[PDB]
RNA sequence: GACGGUGGCCAUGGAAGUCGGUAUCCGCUAAGGAGUGUGUAACAACUCACCUGCCAAAUGGACUAGCCCUGAAAAUGGAUGA
């Protein structure tokens, strides 16, 4: 069992000479306390994982006591969330869209919110979605629309 | 309205709005915790019964108890009667959404409901209602001569009739 | 610039004998007698018959005027008090660490024993003339009766001052003895 | 005997939140944690606030340092794949490619 | 501050010139000590007969509105105004004006320092249970508050009755009770036709 | 009983206001320091409770 | 907790009679209904209600009903919940009439 | 005394003047902001604006400007010359 949000944390060596010990220790923990990403990585050298936000903290207590006499320093800029694209432009190859020449963002405009203004707001400031790369040997366009919630689930 | 069946085994009157069709909320102890004397709702779909097409939003309900019985009664409120005549799009799926939309005539329907709001104020139920309702709302203009909560119309500064029934 | 001061008259009830030897009062009523000293500000102070004392001074300032008002007020209270004894009741506040209040009836001395952990003996001798007594109201309260309002109140205040915690927070404890029922009189 | 609220609570902003209230008050605060699905809120986390003139027009602050960027500040690096981001592209130079895109 | 109540006047000038005294019967009524919440519901036949009118700054200016009629300025060598008193103009008959306000009447809750007569029943409903409440009810005759399937600390029928009226002794026992529906109607200051004056009355005489 | 007493205590503890100069407590409806060290500020703030 | 529950062949539900049914226990048990176990009900901390805090045994009965109701809910997530109701309605199978118990 | 519509519409499905967004009207009255806080799960309860009962002749305010005070602390013991 891992978490549903996939709660991670940056486990680091306190001392550089203790790195090997730390590495060893995770493995040891794995048998006693279930599930950590010491090998087979999606993010980093090694990260501790748990079934939830409250349990993540608890397991970091365990990775100080016993095992290979390991000691850690931690870096938690809170648990990571995710993004969604619910508005493309009307610029280049996109058939299905909700872009116009006044509503640029979901709330207000991108100009009123701020940042991300390469082109004008009267053709949406989200443009330049088609590109070319090896002198027309791999030309492509892309379309990112909202996936139904049920489907996602 | 007055209560449909009078509270027996001592009087019992409780007050939570129970807005919209959805939800399984019922009022026995809103000032204390969950239980009053004993568990007795009665029925989870009372809200729906009270408010089918009268509102999805801030919909008041006079909850009472007849010793393990509730007959569904509402106050004939100034909000509930005007929103009853409004179209189903603005009475459905507006539970987490604002509504300041509704300028159609609601002149006939509030006259009968004026006795149910109050039974003694020494005013006309079809004359004084055009002042008290119509120009006291942003979801109910009645005729378009009136103005929504303003000093432009409703007090005969643009209107010609004001105490007379239309 | 310099303005004349109106006389302030006070009716005296027939229970009492206000005498005034050289601008200095003595008011003998049922409860006993209270003297007091005046002619601080050079004021005049007369008796008309024996149901009307009046204070005045026919030139001066705001300052003088205020003084005139004061003196009269003071005497009125005395008159009230020496005929009908004054009562200042002080209720005390602790039952988390319970409180022990005691009273020496002979010498007229309250002795507050244990509050806010203390093991000390805090004995406060009451001022001249006044008294106290223990009263069962709700397992609470010391009632301090007396005829000099000024003195009794002062005594009470002293006690209040003495029964508080002079180091660390003023709201960790709200505890001590404080005044509760005041401006109270009796005719029983 | 219980009274119930079904109020939403972000997973990140609880980091030993349910553990504190439970011990502080057991019985009068018993939080049962149950997932549902990820609620979407109107906010755009992005690195570096570009151009303050735009902001001066004012329609909230987004695509900048924000309340939303707390969650997306530096979660990239759990030691990470790279130091920050290493990538190469051949989409640059529009004239050599000869494109209108 | 400086004004009238606590603001300067611009609508109390109109209370004298509010109406002409066309109506032949007036009465001074003491309906102010009873609350405004209950005062607006009883008055339906009370307004339409001349209405509840006139200010109490203009109650002394009322004298210029008696010279127009046959009425003397004072009622019976005295205007009878040392209280929150308002004039109620009436068109009802010489006998009907004696009971014009009492035909639809209701009292206010009893205050601190007064008992007041309690003729109507006290409300009921679930209010838990308290053992210390029974110790305070020992002063009163009935020491029983739990009735029927419900549970509560006050009865559904009035234990406080007329005959137990006092200055300030049993008034402290009403502060122990959690609700105060003390009905004693409204109070006539005097009754008056259009020349002759009478005492306060509830009957036709 | 207790709560009433508490209120009384507060009235002779919390309620009084202070001057932003001494921090000396005058009374709960005051307009001045009535002390000559302050310079009679008349610029008082209320005393902060345990709620705040 | 989840891991623990499916290792062990049996089970036992410790619920509080002065703190209500434990939510944590409930949450994990619902996962444990998909695994074969023998959970025996034991209602705990009536020692708190009856003796320590010292409330009368009339109140105890009242308290217990609520607890039972809670347990019923728990039962009804993935197992059946009608026998319980029946029991509540009339205790045990035999002795159906109260007059006959005399 | 400090109301009726009224729990104003919203958010809520509790926020019922007072976590809080926007409109902020009319009745009736002697008077009463779709409300000044205290308080409360939000209410309830209390108070404020607002009015009136009594007492009974002055009241209120924003400034200017004399003197005084605060601002205004330092090195042997000390200076309107005493």
């Amino acid at each position: 069992f891992e978490a549903t949000p996939i709660v991670r944390v940056a486990v680091e060596p306190k001392h550089p000479s203790e790195m090997p010990q730390l590495v060893k220790g995770m493995k040891l923990l794995n048998q006693a306390d279930p599930c950590v990403q010491i090998l087979i990585q999606e993010t980093g050298e090694h990260v501790l994982v748990t079934a939830g936000e409250v349990h993540l903290q608890r397991c970091l207590d365990d990775l100080k006591e016993r095992f290979a006499k390991i000691h850690i320093s931690v870096s938690e800029p809170i648990i990571p969330f995710r993004e969604t694209i619910t508005k493309p432009p009307k610029v280049d190859m996109v058939n299905e869209e909700i872009g116009k020449q006044q509503k640029v963002a979901v709330i207000h405009q991108m100009k009123e919110d701020q940042s991300k203004i390469p082109e004008g707001i009267q053709v949406d400031s989200d443009g330049l979605i088609t590109i070319t790369t090896p002198n027309k040997l791999a030309t492509l366009s892309v379309r990112a629309m909202p996936l139904p919630e049920e489907v996602t689930q | 309205m007055p209560p449909k069946v009078d509270p027996s085994e001592k009087v019992e009157v409780f007050l939570r709005v129970c807005g919209g069709e959805a939800g399984a909320m019922s009022t026995l102890a809103p000032k204390l915790g969950p239980l009053g004397v004993s568990p007795k709702k009665v029925g989870d779909d009372i809200a729906k019964a009270t408010q089918p097409w009268k509102g999805m939003k801030v919909s008041v309900k006079l909850t009472i108890q007849n010793r393990i019985a509730v007959p569904e009664v509402l106050p004939s409120a100034s909000a509930l009667v005007i929103k009853a005549l409004k179209e189903p799009p603005r009475d459905r799926k507006k539970e987490k959404n604002i509504k300041h939309n509704g300028n159609i005539p609601l002149e006939e329907i509030c006259k009968i409901a004026k006795t149910m709001r109050f039974k003694s104020l020494a005013v006309d139920f079809k004359g004084s209602v055009l002042e008290i309702l119509g120009t006291a709302h942003s979801v109910g203009c009645k005729v378009n001569g009136k103005s929504p909560r303003d000093i432009q119309a409703g007090i005969q500064s643009g209107e010609i009739e004001v105490v007379e029934p239309k | 610039m310099k303005v004349i001061n109106s006389s302030r008259k006070v009716q005296i009830p027939e229970n009492v004998t206000v005498d005034v030897k050289g601008r200095s009062v003595k008011v003998t009523g049922p409860r006993g007698t209270l003297s007091k000293s005046f002619d601080h500000a050079s004021v005049d102070i007369n008796l008309v018959g024996k149901k009307e004392l009046t204070v005045d001074l026919w030139f001066g300032n705001r300052k003088q005027i205020a003084c005139i008002k004061t003196i009269t007020s003071i005497i009125e209270n005395m008159i009230t008090g020496v005929t009908k004894g004054y009562e200042y009741k002080m209720r005390f506040v602790y039952a988390h660490f319970p409180i022990n209040v005691a009273v020496t009836d002979g010498g007229r001395v309250v002795e507050i024993r244990n509050f806010f952990g203390e093991k000390i003996v805090r004995r406060i001798e009451l001022l001249d003339g006044i008294t106290c007594y223990r009263n069962e109201k709700a397992k609470d309260e010391i009632v301090l009766t007396g005829n000099s309002l000024e003195l009794l109140s002062q005594s009470c205040a002293t006690i209040q001052l003495r029964s508080a915690i002079k180091y660390k927070d003023v709201r960790k404890f709200l505890d001590g003895i404080y005044v509760s029922e005041r401006n109270v009189l009796e005719s029983n | 005997d219980m009274f119930i609220i079904k109020a939403v609570l972000p997973v990140a902003e609880s980091f030993g939140f349910a553990d504190e209230i439970r011990k502080r008050t057991s019985g009068l605060a018993s939080p049962q944690l149950v997932f549902s699905h990820w609620e979407i809120i109107p906010s755009d986390p992005f690195w570096v606030p570009t151009t303050e003139e735009e902001y001066l027009h004012f329609g909230e602050k987004a695509d900048s340092e924000n309340q939303a960027r707390k969650y997306m500040n530096a979660v990239r690096k759990r030691k990470g794949l790279y130091v920050e981001e290493k990538i190469v592209e051949h989409a640059e130079k529009q004239r050599t490619l000869s494109k209108n895109k | 501050m400086s004004g009238a109540g606590s603001k300067r006047k611009n609508v109390f000038i109109e209370k004298a010139t509010k109406l002409f005294t066309t109506y032949d019967k007036m009465i001074v009524a003491e309906a102010d000590f009873v609350g405004s919440s209950q005062l607006q519901k009883i008055r339906k036949s009370i307004r339409g007969i001349g209405a509840v009118l006139m200010g109490k700054k203009t109650m002394i200016r009322k004298v210029i509105r008696d010279l127009a009629d046959s009425k003397p300025e004072l009622d019976a060598l005295n205007t009878y105004l040392k209280q929150n008193t308002c004039i109620i103009f009436c068109k009802d008959n010489i006998a009907e004006v004696k009971r014009v306000i009492n035909t639809q009447r209701v009292g206010a809750p009893a205050k601190a320092g007064v008992f007041a007569p309690n003729d109507v029943i006290i409300p009921a409903g679930p209010t838990g249970m308290e053992p210390t409440q029974t110790s305070f009810l020992q002063d009163l005759k009935i020491a029983t508050k739990i009735n029927r399937g419900q549970i509560d600390i006050v009865n559904e029928v009035h234990i406080i009755k007329t005959g137990q009226k006092v200055g300030a002794s049993e008034a402290t026992l009403l502060q122990k009770l959690n609700i105060k529906p003390f009905t004693y109607g409204l109070e006539p200051k005097i009754i008056y036709d259009a020349g002759a004056c009478y005492s306060p009355s509830i009957s036709e005489e | 009983i207790e709560p009433s007493l508490v209120i009384l205590a507060r009235k002779y503890k919390c309620d009084k206001m202070i001057c932003r100069k001494c921090y000396a407590r005058l009374h709960p409806r005051a307009v001045n320091c009535r002390k000559k060290k302050c310079g009679h500020s008349n610029n008082l703030r209320p005393k902060k409770k345990l709620l705040k | 907790v989840s891991t623990a529950v499916r290792i062990c062949d049996g089970c036992i539900i410790v619920v509080d009679a002065v703190e209500g049914v434990c939510p944590q226990t409930q949450a994990v048990l619902r996962q444990a209904w998909l695994e074969n176990i023998r959970p025996v009900l034991v209602i705990n901390k009536i020692d708190r209600l009856i003796v320590e805090l010292k409330f009368t045994p009339q109140e105890a009965y009242s308290h217990l009903k609520n607890i039972l109701e809670q347990i019923n809910a728990l039962t009804g997530t993935l197992f059946t919940s009608k026998v319980l109701e029946e029991r509540a309605e009339r205790e045990t199978e035999s002795q159906v009439n109260p007059n006959s118990e005399q």
